[PDB]
């Protein structure tokens, strides 16, 4: 794929 | 702890320029931040001198 | 069908030998382990202690103070989270680190690895143990490492293994529990060796089903225990699958390359603390003593505080038991003259032991963390001897964080190598976005 | 079952219970809307993809303390106890300051129960000569109980989060102490604040 | 085949439902009493009954709610938004649309 | 002895054995020995491990 989750995004928690 | 290798980068970054020790350029520092706009800053920064 | 079995009994004896002196010579450390953990869930009180509290009509009450301390331990580790990182023996290595500080890193984000640390670090804190998995999945780009955890009561260790991160063990393996159903489909070809497992062990229930009580494992939902254990044997590390009837998977070489190239062990344990009889035991143990003088001085302070003390004169025609029980209710009476009935004094055992309760009190709150670092401490006391509390409790806790780094950098040590096993090109070109670290593919 | 738990239909509506059901087989992820009468919706693979393309459970679950036995329960476990303390010592405080214990001489034609109801109210009056009744000592009982009470008070007071990170002093610090005593409620709270984020970023993956 | 089949999955999902009810039943109940402790219902019948039969009130006090209320406070205090980061520098904008989308 | 010390009744199946590493100093120089209470494993020879 593109963009898979923790390939190449990383899912956290900002402000 | 950092959520990217990045965020980390752009911390040591900040940390080298604080003292004022080092001179770092501009280019390379909005380079390695997280900001949105990094194309158009990057862009405005390396246009080439005026022709006056 | 026919399926012929029962072979022999020397195999089965050999294949599960291990697993039984692994039983059978840590029963008592893990007795203490579990009474450590129920003490910590909520359950202080014995059987028979309970059944005489209410058979007096005294409620049993349980003031738990080792939660407190074990959560204050767990949220010191979580806040002093760290990141994997690889660090260059020499310049020219440099680019070789930047290639492993992002691979490492990203297996620490697709496990979950923050997760399973602090759980392990929850079972060190409670049962002196922590066990963490370093296999493999299944992606969609390929085969990837991946990191699982083990709980204590699913894990078993050699016996005579002295050091705390194992090194001299000559085995270990995991215990697992699959539904038949799930196992046939796994592993078809072992169907002679999965057999039903429905009768609860009542002597060793440490690796029995979590549920004691399931009555459904008759036809319906049938439930086998699974042991994979890897051992050292002479010529080098051998994995093997296996139930209590056989061999689900034959004695084979490890298939996880370690780090100098050699079949290894996955598993990476570490331990707390050591006795002199390799029972490893957390730091709930030593809050196992005041915690009862918690509870039963509270419960005899209750005791001597609702009931009175009589003598009552032979020339009373009343039974004595009904007479006392009568002159302990708030609204009790007696009939007679002023000498029959004679109350003796018991307000001094009852300020007896709430002063050792108090005191039992302040023994456990000094007890392990100095219960600054937890903000709770005693009052009335200045901010400067609440930070020198929490640094000296710190200091204190100075061998659990070791305990947790040595663990981490062990895992990290085998995701690496894993890495190094099982990555391809085109998932480092994924996962890196660099072209060079196709240079870093596989071991050669 | 359905909250109100009244269910009167003398008729209002009619209330029916469907059981949504994502279970895991050999193969995959599979879902299913069903009662027990029939099936609502056939089992079939579930229809939500997951981070590896391949169907999964959208349901996100956490729990904060598990047991030995599978048990799953909260923080209100630990202040079960004391809560019922404190209860419990405060109504026996309460029943033995308002009541009383008399001893009665035979030789009193009142009923004893009578006599001490008398002898407990605040305007009760009695009559006979010195030696007739007789007020024995209950105070030290409610001292005690008392005592107690607060013991329990204080206990729970420690037990859950912090009082200062609650915003109660409770002995008038200087104040530098209140900002570590916070940090250490932080501390002690830094579970469940991490179980929230791990629910959160499972929610934010799905 | 298909009357079997379905009637072996309607089998399968109800039982499946009942054991997860009935391993539960410890837990459940424990649980919804102390939801009750927190929800002021801190007596039993029993007891309720006999202080009534005594003539005392019931009087309850309690502190749960407050330490409850103290923590969800604290969980909405520490509240956070869903951000999405880049592995690499060229899957930034990638990230973006995740922080654009979530 | 043995860590565990279960001995008397375990460790049937699994046989374990013990043996003496020694460093004496004689007049010569260090020797080095791997023994037990029956015999030798390595006979007596001079330390392999050179000093400073």
């Amino acid at each position: 794929a593109v963009a898979e989750l923790d390939v190449d995004i990383l899912v956290d928690e900002g402000l | 702890d950092a959520p990217t290798i990045a965020a980390e980068e752009f911390e040591q970054l900040m940390k080298l320029a604080s003292t004022g020790i080092v001179p770092i350029p501009p280019d390379v520092l909005i380079e390695a931040s997280s900001l949105r706009n990094k194309p158009k800053l990057l862009e405005m920064l390396k246009q080439g001198p005026s022709q006056e | 069908m026919t399926s012929q079995e029962d072979y022999t009994l020397e195999a089965l004896t050999a294949a599960v030998r291990r697993f039984e002196e692994s039983e059978d010579a840590t029963t008592e450390a893990r007795a203490a382990a579990e009474r450590d953990r129920d003490y910590y869930d909520e359950k202080q009180w014995t059987a028979a202690e309970k059944a005489a509290l209410e058979r007096r009509g005294q409620p049993a009450i349980t003031f738990n103070r080792i939660k407190r301390k074990v959560n204050a331990l767990t949220g010191i580790e979580k806040q002093t989270r760290k990141d994997p990182r690889a660090f260059p023996r020499n310049p020219d290595d440099e680019e070789s680190a930047q290639a492993a500080t992002d691979a490492i890193r990203y297996v620490c984000e697709d496990s979950r690895w923050d997760d399973k640390r602090s759980e392990a670090a929850k079972e060190l804190a409670i049962e002196g143990t922590c066990a963490i998995m370093v296999g493999v999945k299944q992606a969609k780009g390929g085969i990837d490492p991946d990191i699982r955890r083990i709980a204590w009561d699913r894990f078993y260790y050699d016996p005579h293994a002295t050091a705390f991160d194992f090194e001299d063990a000559c085995y270990m393996g995991v215990v697992v529990w699959m539904d038949l159903d799930k196992a046939k489909a796994k592993y078809p070809q072992a169907e002679d060796v999965l057999i039903e497992t429905w009768r609860q062990a009542q002597q060793s229930e440490t690796y029995d089903d979590k549920p004691k009580h399931r009555l459904w494992a008759d036809y319906r939902r049938r439930r086998v225990r699974i042991c994979e254990e890897y051992y050292l044997d002479g010529e080098g590390w051998k994995f093997c699958m296996f139930t209590k009837a056989g061999f689900i998977v034959p004695p084979m070489p490890s298939p996880y390359i370690g780090e100098d190239g050699e079949p290894e062990c996955p598993i990476k344990a570490v331990s707390l603390y050591i006795d002199r009889d390799n029972n490893r035991y957390g730091e709930v143990r030593t809050m196992i003593g005041p915690q009862d003088e918690i509870n039963k001085r509270r419960s005899k302070a209750l005791h001597l505080i609702n009931s009175r003390q009589v003598r009552v004169s032979p020339n009373v025609q009343m039974d004595a038991q009904s007479v006392r029980k009568e002159l302990s209710k708030p609204d009790g009476v007696f009939v007679g003259d002023s000498g029959e009935v004679e109350i003796l004094p018991t307000q001094d055992m009852a300020s007896a032991n709430l002063a050792m309760l108090q005191e039992a009190k302040n023994e456990i709150d000094l007890l392990g963390p100095n219960a600054a670092l937890g903000g709770k401490a005693e009052g009335q006391m200045s901010g400067r001897a609440i930070l020198a509390q929490q640094q000296g409790g710190m200091t204190e806790a100075a061998t659990y964080l070791d305990r947790i780094r040595a663990l981490s950098i062990a895992v990290y040590r085998s995701v690496w190598a894993r890495i190094r096993q099982v990555w391809t090109g085109e998932r480092w070109v994924r996962v890196t976005d660099n072209e060079r670290n196709l240079r870093f593919v596989g071991l050669n």
